[PDB]
């Protein structure tokens, strides 16, 4: 037999207080958005609660994607 | 025909590089400038019907402007036997001809790839043979002055009125994607390290001036005239196949310090 | 005048691999190679899972793409050290899974040790004639000092008795990740 | 087109520049040895060019009090386009033949050697 719980691992984060955030925890959560041997170079998180409701969560890679000379692949 | 080949001729330039199921069928309606047609336009299928018995796969040659290829240092010798090339001068027919390495049998082989040898009488064999054992010395020390640029320096045959020339390797770049990729906009910086193609400089026999070279290679051992000599001469040549210099001033210097004594006194 | 806007470009060529066994070596360390071993299982293990064939994976079949990425090739270390499955002439039919992994786990193992075995003695009616009765046996001595455990039980085990009950492909991959992601430095 | 003097050299005998409508030097060249250039009509449009000369360099004097000897001389001409190409070359545009190019350094070379027959 086998239990698998590991199908669900990560959990969210763009929804804790921001000032309760260290930086590991945004390296392993990049680390599991693409597979890789490097950590990220910088963050940015923020939201706008006005009439629109949403917030966002961005970063920068640290080297340049290799394959960004194509015309139209699934962005 | 005309009409149409003249405006759309992109299209299929650009198909027949990237498709498997229909590569051969499409290996016809190709239309190039030949020598043998002055202001025609000749078919390659056309062009299987005419050539010599013992003959091996054909012969290309890619250059920047008609004209400028129309009269090449390497063809001078493989234009007096009477073949016949074929001239793709133009960005995307390297594409083509990188990707495309058969018709009908036979093979496409460019001028300038590590020295091609073509069938002809036995007599010639001896006396070439003849020059690589009794000329490897002045082979020997060029290289010692000449530091690493050049892999190797041989004889061969493609020269009959200049005294060098310069071709490439097989496995590496070759010259007009030398400038396809620099002129290239959006690209990286790090892929020049590996895969530029090693070079390698070609010299012709006839020329009194290597011959003259002998009497002050056993004469002198080194001296600043024979360095000289020969990294002008080597410049020079850089400038036969296409190359563009990295320090203009370094030649036209070379140029004008002799033009002064052209009209006598320098000081 | 009437100005433009920049235009891309198409795709590069890669370079082969065989070439890369005899002449040119450019040696960095062996985490590349382990890297190109997880790779290139990775990919084949993808091709065979919809029930596919490869009928050859000789080590020119593979294009060394930008950085270390492999590209399977078909047209023209183990070109002639395929199991007597193809001398086998019975049915017209012995094609099957079993020379493809005995082939993999071959050349990635020659791949890894980076020379040729058998360049001695080379008789092709001798060597089938020997088949037929008398088959020989793979050397021992030839292996290199650095074997990994895990790949040294793996290649050991695959064959004993009958080349039919090697196992399933993503076991082995399992293998490959802990082998991998189990000796960094701790 | 035109010929004149300026302000902008010290040693060079020559030197070229582009119009204030047409493209650079790197910028002609690159704009069209880059594949799917549709060099049909666009590439026969631009780079247009002038000339400018150093009053100071003694091979400037010298050529002119000797072109004011004689008005229909023969080095006159294959000197001045001897200047003129190779400003050419040592100001990032392309030669459209160097076999003659190279031709006319290899006689010069030879004839300095002395050779002759």
């Amino acid at each position: 037999y086998i239990d698998q719980e590991e199908l669900n691992k990560t959990k969210p984060i763009w929804t804790r207080n921001p000032d309760d955030i260290t930086q590991e925890e945004y390296g392993e959560f990049y680390k599991s958005l693409t597979n890789d041997w490097e950590d990220h170079l910088a963050v940015k998180h923020f939201s706008v609660e006005g009439q629109l409701e949403f917030r966002a969560l961005l970063f920068i890679p640290r080297r340049a994607p290799f394959d960004l000379f194509e015309n139209k692949k699934k962005k | 025909y005309k009409k149409f080949y003249e405006a759309f001729s992109k299209n299929l330039k650009l198909g027949i590089h990237e498709d498997s199921t229909n590569r051969r069928r499409l290996s016809e309606l190709l239309r190039y400038h030949t020598s043998q047609s002055g202001d025609e336009m000749t078919s390659l299928s056309e062009y299987v019907s005419r050539m010599k018995e013992t003959q091996k796969s054909i012969y290309y040659i890619t250059g920047e402007s008609k004209e400028q290829v129309a009269n090449s240092a390497f063809v001078e010798r493989v234009r007096k036997r009477g073949f016949e090339v074929v001239y793709m001068t133009e960005p995307i027919d390297e594409y083509c001809v990188q990707q495309l390495k058969e018709f009908d049998g036979k093979s496409l082989v460019s001028v300038t790839k590590e020295g091609l040898e073509l069938p002809e009488d036995e007599e010639e064999k001896k006396k070439m043979e003849e020059s690589k054992a009794k000329f490897e010395n002045l082979c020997k020390l060029m290289k010692e002055i000449l530091d690493k640029k050049v892999e190797k320096v041989t004889i061969s045959n493609r020269l009959v009125s200049s005294p060098c020339c310069i071709v490439t390797s097989t496995y590496g770049w070759t010259a007009n994607m030398e400038r396809i990729m620099k002129a290239q906009a959006l690209r990286d910086n790090s892929t020049m390290g590996y895969m530029m193609a090693k070079k390698h400089l070609e010299i012709n026999p006839d020329h009194p001036i290597v011959e003259t070279l002998r009497q002050k290679a056993e004469a002198d051992k080194n001296d600043k005239a024979v360095k000289d000599l020969v990294v002008l001469l080597f410049e020079t040549a850089l400038l036969s196949s296409g190359f563009s210099l990295e320090d203009p001033q370094t030649h036209s210097n070379r140029i004008y310090r002799m033009i002064k004594l052209g009209l006598g006194i320098d000081e | 005048t009437k100005p433009q806007l920049a235009i891309v470009t198409q795709w590069c060529e890669g370079s082969s691999l065989y070439h890369h066994l005899h002449i040119i070596e450019t040696k960095f360390e062996m985490i590349k190679l382990i890297d190109i071993a997880r790779q290139t299982a990775q990919g084949m293990d993808y091709l065979h899972a919809k029930s596919i064939i490869h009928r050859d994976l000789k080590s020119n079949n593979i294009f060394l793409h930008e950085d270390l990425t492999v590209k399977i090739g078909d047209f023209g270390g183990s070109i002639l050290w395929m199991a007597p499955e193809v001398i086998r002439m019975q049915d017209k039919n012995p094609y099957s899974f079993q020379s493809d992994v005995y082939a993999f786990g071959i050349v990635l193992y020659e791949l890894m040790t980076g020379q040729l075995p058998y360049s001695n003695i080379n008789n092709r009616d001798q060597i089938i004639f020997m088949v037929g009765r008398g088959y020989l046996s793979p050397d021992l001595s030839k292996v290199r000092s650095n074997c990994p455990k895990a790949m040294k039980r793996l290649m050991a085990e695959c064959l004993k008795k009958k080349r039919d009950e090697r196992p399933l492909f993503p076991q082995i991959l399992a293998s490959i990740e802990l082998l991998a992601r189990s000796l960094p430095k701790i």
